[PDB]
RNA sequence: AAUUGUUGAAAGGGAAGGGCAUUUGAUCA
RNA sequence: AAUACUGCCAGCUGGGACUGAGGACUGCGACGUAAGUCAAGGAUGCUGGCAAUGGUUAUAUGCCGCCCGUCUUGAAACACGGACCAAGGAGUCUAACGUCUAUGCGAGUGUUUGGGUGUAAAACCCAUACGCGUAAUGAAAGUGAACGUAGGUUGGGGCCUCGCAAGAGGUGCACAAUCGACCGAUCCUGAUGUCUUCGGAUGGAUUUGAGUAAGAGCAUAGCUGUUGGGACCCGAAAGAU
RNA sequence: AAUAUGUAAGAAGUCCUUGUUACUUAAUUGAACGUGGACAUUUGAAUGAAGAGCUUUUAGUGGGCCAUUUUUGGUAAGCAG
RNA sequence: CCCUGAAAAUGGAUGGCGCUCAAGCGUGUUACCUAUACUCUACCGUCAGGGUUGAUAUGAUGCCCUGACGAGUAGGCAGGC
């Protein structure tokens, strides 16, 4: 009984090659970011520069946390917030925005912020209160090992892949959404900068869209 | 038994991102972008403070 | 005391159309109703033979049934906290198809057609309907439509 | 000593509490109600293709 | 008094019948006592059967 | 018993697993069965269907001794012959000697037609017959007797 | 505090480990439980399941249903195996050479299987013969044959046989019967 | 045990009694 | 050009509080060409003091704190009982049962009505009868369940074969629905024969049953529920001898 | 109008050929049940699901009140509905 | 905004003390304190997903790993003195 060490030798190679592959990713994922980013300042610029008007396209992902205790809810929000899997308070979730989509936010508004989000705040999340869902089971995520295997049927295998699927809504968004526990925040470090929360964000409250501001309430609760 | 918080423990980090190695190495966080320079036009000038 | 008929609080629903009194076009009795077919059930006051009960009244149904002149409807009626199946007989008259079944089957026939004709090279068939997906980036144009500045206007205590 | 008579406060959430079910559906639905002609024509034709299929494939 | 789905049970127990039981404590005793007065008759009554 | 007795378990309980608002009274529905067409008719409707009312007419002095006919299927007829001779009697399947059963003695005043008995001859003497299972034994070979 | 869709801390309902105390059957539940542990073959499983079945949820298994189940095509060299008890039945006269393996056997069904030229043995040396329950078919009796099972689920227009402890003639016959007496059921 | 008398200890601006934590007094491995 | 504002850093670093769970190695990573090392699936090293910390109780301090049990939508109430302590005190038993569970036997099941025996109300043994089930339907007379591999079809665990796996085919116990076959009652039609009025073969039903369709039952014990009994305990104004 | 509300968004499906009937049609003309045969990435809108379905038993319950909105009787009511 | 309209019976209520470029009134911006609320950690119990007869070694109703939850009258079940 000596063969330890060959498949310690075996394993040490199909790890470092794993590795290599991840790492030709991640710089490919993040080449393609810097790409975008400067694409569209660079569009701005020109649409400013011809005598037009650039309209960006409506964000695609965004951010909803839940700003709102168990009691005192009406039926069909309260069973909309179980299907959108918000049933602590300071409890987020990310979502793809449809019409399906929005109208099921314009309904649970009252008791939800949300907003789009940034890569950094993103990646943010994911690094500091990422947990999956396997066994039924909330498993944390420190290694790329359990994201391959479970999310190698969808061409995800690493952390980056996950955070890189939730920013670009793909083919598996809805999968790769699913396999994430909502994240269970914390109340902002800073404080809600408002009096009331239970008011509107025109009207001077948490309540409501955010829009890019949700960031900085995010991070602040992370 | 414990759960490391990326973005504190190093070690976590370029166990999670082997990419950060030649993020730091590279200083990828903070780039110069291109110099290049455009005027907008004058039409957008004067709608930007025609009252 | 109190009165619960079987046609009670149908003075406005059991009642004609403005205008559309009369007999009923002849373009009912020559619909053909065969069992599995969907169904809506809309009285006509009419023919008060056969007429379906208040609840009945713009519920979609299958039908299991074929008579001389009458259709069998099955419709779940919830009691209490459970739905019961009622199968009852109503006349041609009042009972009209239903569209939603008929897009159904035109777009089951678009979907095997477009899985012939894109599977017969094999790429991105994408049979399955997608929501209102958001809007792409796109560029205005300020040649002839330069913006024009709006200002709220005053009060005014027009009569 | 009168009484409160009737209301329908807090029936829908007892109704709710075991969720309300739709019925359960079968391939082959209950042949009452039918046709008796078209039930007794159903039943010659059964027992025509059984036969016929028994003949058929052994 | 009525109830669910249980059958309906004929208990015929409404006279004074606590007055009247018999419980039958003496089975054993009353056996010893039979077969004792049987071996006395066997050797009264001669031989005979 | 008393001790797995659920009394036990609810000592301490005021009430004692009998509730609050409505407490362990006596009988307030009745004695016995109270009511069967006033406030319990529900359920002796759709529980006890038909306990009110007469069905037939009268038998004074109904012996239970002229409607003795206990009833054997034909595939519980050979379980009668011993099993010693029963596999015997079972190959040795000629008209000239056949196992012969008597169910009146064994305690059957009636055979029953039920069960495909096994192409044999055999005898059986009943009180009663019926037509299907005449019709199998002398089918299969056997031959039915009348006693009484 | 969770908005709680299911009720908390609720119990799997299935029956695990025996509730009798057979040592026994307790040493056979062990067995099967290390063999559905540390194989895969469902059958293990399955077995380990049924083990725990009740007295009514385990019916017996007749030999004349044993012969109609090895009466199918390809089955005739299977092992039966009947987690329960194997009862005889007088109502067959041919029976055919088998194997089954049940946890008690009735000594009429014994004698005929002997007498046939099958084998009757428990369920450890099934297992010893067939780790994986290789060519096996279960046998399961009927377990809505029972007679408390007419009795379930009364109601009007069911006809579910109504609890009654005397037959006859003016027990439950009258009126709620007939439609001479008013409704009937 | 309820109740009562002495000895020894403590407290007492129109009640006593309890919980959250500690100082002080008595006692304790 | 600089600056204000917003957002980013997988940029660095100063200060403070809580926590030390796990107990020879197993995994994922980094430094180091390589030995080896590491902040890498949960804290170690050094040093100082004592051999006081801490537990129970009384008082004091800062804060909080309405009287136990019942009725009630609403109790602390100016609603009800309680001055205290000690002793007793309230869902028990019988007969028939319902669901479930355990045991034994099993189309059978139950010794203890009784007899023999007995270390003597203990324990052991036993023949015929009898209770329930194996056949039910009609008021009753009466009749009485395989055209079939005990039917066809769907869903269906398991098993077998092919298949690297995944997947494909066959059989498919149990169970769900439906269509069929047979038995009893009712409505019908009516084959030979004949004590001319008896006999009821064969073919059907939008009819009907607490049926058959490879039996599942019997005995005892245990939780809970119902009935009758005084019936969880206590209490009437009354009636009769 | 808003709100509220029913149905459909597929393999129990679609399509090709043809076996049965005592139904029906002038009629292999229609209906039902079928056999064989073709369509598994993307099984036919989004989201979610400490899994879903089914059976038995039974304790307690059958005097309610208050809050936003709609609203009846009453001038109003910590009034009744 | 303030003033007259504006009067009820024991002595009293923005809680009172009190407050006048307010400690009163409307609005705009930061810092500060806290719920048995939220995030992490330590322990207990319950539930779910599992590993552990290759042993001398016993309690596989035993041991261990991971995740989630823990209110409550009448009432039910289970484990214990």
């Amino acid at each position: 009984a000596e063969q330890v060490a060959a498949e310690r030798a075996a394993r040490k190679a199909a790890n470092k090659e794993k590795r290599a592959i991840i790492l030709e990713r991640n710089a490919a994922y993040q080449k393609e970011y810097e790409t975008a980013e400067r694409n569209i300042i660079q569009a701005k610029r020109d649409a400013k520069a011809a005598g037009s008007y650039y309209v960006e396209a409506q964000h695609k992902l965004v951010f909803v946390v839940r700003i709102k205790g168990i009691n005192k809810i009406p039926p069909k929000p309260r069973k909309v917030l179980q299907l959108l899997r918000l049933t602590r308070i300071n409890s987020g979730t990310f979502v793809k925005v449809t019409k399906a989509t929005l109208e099921l936010l314009k309904l649970i508004e009252p008791y939800v912020a949300y907003g789009y989000p940034s890569y950094s705040t993103i990646r943010q999340l994911v690094y500091k209160r990422g947990f999956g869902k396997i066994n039924k089971q909330r498993v944390p995520l420190s290694d790329n090992a359990i994201i391959e295997a479970n999310l190698g049927k969808y061409g995800i295998l690493s952390i980056d892949d996950l955070i890189h699927e939730i920013i670009t809504v793909g083919p598996h968004f809805k999968q790769a959404n699913n396999f994430l526990w909502p994240f269970k925040l914390s109340n902002p470090s800073g404080g809600w900068g408002v009096p009331r929360k239970f008011k509107h964000f025109i009207q001077g409250g948490s309540f409501g869209n955010r829009e890019e501001f949700i960031n900085k309430l995010v991070k602040s609760m992370n | 038994v414990l759960k490391k918080n990326p973005l504190k423990n190093k070690q976590v980090l370029l166990r999670l991102n082997p990419y950060a190695k030649v993020f730091a190495a590279e200083k990828l966080g903070s780039k110069k972008a291109e110099k290049t320079g455009t005027k907008p036009a004058a039409v957008f000038t004067e709608t930007l403070k025609h009252d | 005391g109190k009165s619960h008929g079987y046609r009670s609080r149908t003075r406005y629903m059991f009642q004609r159309d403005f205008r559309k009194h009369g007999a009923v076009h002849l373009s009912t009795y020559l619909k053909v109703y065969k069992v599995g077919d969907i169904v809506d059930i809309k009285a006509n006051g009419s023919i008060q033979k056969g007429m379906p009960h208040k609840f009945y009244q713009g519920k979609t149904g299958v039908v299991y049934n074929v008579t001389k002149s009458s259709v069998g409807v099955i419709i779940n009626k919830m009691v209490g906290n459970r739905y019961l199946e009622k199968r009852l007989n109503l006349r041609v008259e009042h009972i009209k198809h239903s569209k939603c079944r008929q897009e159904f089957l035109e777009r089951v026939k678009a979907n095997a057609a477009k899985r012939a004709e894109a599977k017969a090279q094999g790429v991105a068939v994408q049979l399955k309907r997608q929501p209102a997906q958001p809007r792409e980036s796109r560029i205005v144009s300020t040649e002839g439509n330069v913006p024009q500045t709006l200002a709220p206007v005053p009060y005014e205590t027009f009569i | 000593a009168k009484s409160k008579n009737h209301t329908a406060h807090n029936q829908t959430r007892k109704a709710h509490r075991n969720g309300i079910k739709k019925p359960k559906t079968y391939k082959y639905p209950s042949l009452k109600g039918v046709d008796p002609k078209f039930r007794r024509n159903h039943k010659h034709a059964l027992h025509g293709t059984a036969k016929a299929l028994a003949a058929a494939k052994k | 008094a009525i109830s669910k789905n249980l059958p309906i049970l004929k208990n015929h127990f409404r006279k004074h019948w606590q007055e009247r039981v018999k419980v039958h404590f003496d089975q054993a005793g009353k056996k010893v006592s039979r077969r004792n007065a049987r071996a006395t008759r066997a050797a009264k009554i001669a031989p005979r059967p | 018993p008393s001790r797995f007795t659920k009394t036990r378990k609810h000592r301490g309980h005021v009430s004692a697993g009998k509730g609050r608002i409505g407490k362990h009274r006596k009988h307030p529905g009745g004695r016995g069965m109270a009511g069967g067409q006033h406030h319990h008719r529900i359920n002796m409707d759709k529980y006890h269907p038909g306990y009110f009312g007469k069905v037939g007419m009268r038998y004074f002095h109904k012996q239970q001794a002229h409607f003795w006919k206990p009833v054997l299927n034909l595939d519980k007829l050979w379980t009668l012959i011993p099993e010693d001779k029963r596999d015997q009697y079972l190959k040795s399947a000629s008209k000239e000697t056949a196992p012969v059963i008597d169910t009146l003695a064994a305690g059957y005043g009636k055979i029953l037609g039920k069960g495909r008995i096994p192409n044999v001859p055999v005898i059986v003497k009943a009180r009663f017959v019926s037509k299907l299972a005449e019709e199998k034994i002398r089918a299969a070979g056997g031959v039915v007797e009348l006693i009484a | 505090g969770i908005d709680h869709t299911s009720k908390q801390h609720k119990r799997s309902g299935h029956r695990t480990a025996p509730k009798s105390d057979n040592v026994y059957l307790k040493l056979l539940v062990k067995l099967y439980t290390f063999l559905a542990r540390r194989t895969d073959a469902p059958f293990n499983k399955v077995v380990l399941k049924a083990l725990f079945l009740s007295k009514i949820n385990r019916p017996p298994v007749s030999v004349s249903r044993i012969a109609r189940a090895l009466k199918q095509e390809g089955a005739a060299n299977k092992t039966v195996v009947v987690v329960g008890t194997v009862t005889d039945d007088a109502r067959i006269f041919e029976f055919p050479k088998t194997t089954v393996a049940a946890l008690r056997f009735t000594a009429g069904a014994r004698a005929k299987i002997v007498k046939a030229g099958g084998e009757c043995i428990t369920l450890d040396q099934l297992a010893v013969r067939a780790p994986k329950g290789q060519n096996t078919l279960i046998l399961r009796g009927p377990r809505n044959s029972r007679e408390a099972v007419r009795h379930f689920g009364m109601g009007p227009h069911k006809g579910k046989a109504p609890r009654i402890l005397s037959t006859g003639r003016k027990f439950e016959r009258a009126r709620g019967r007939r439609r001479s007496k008013g409704f009937k059921v």
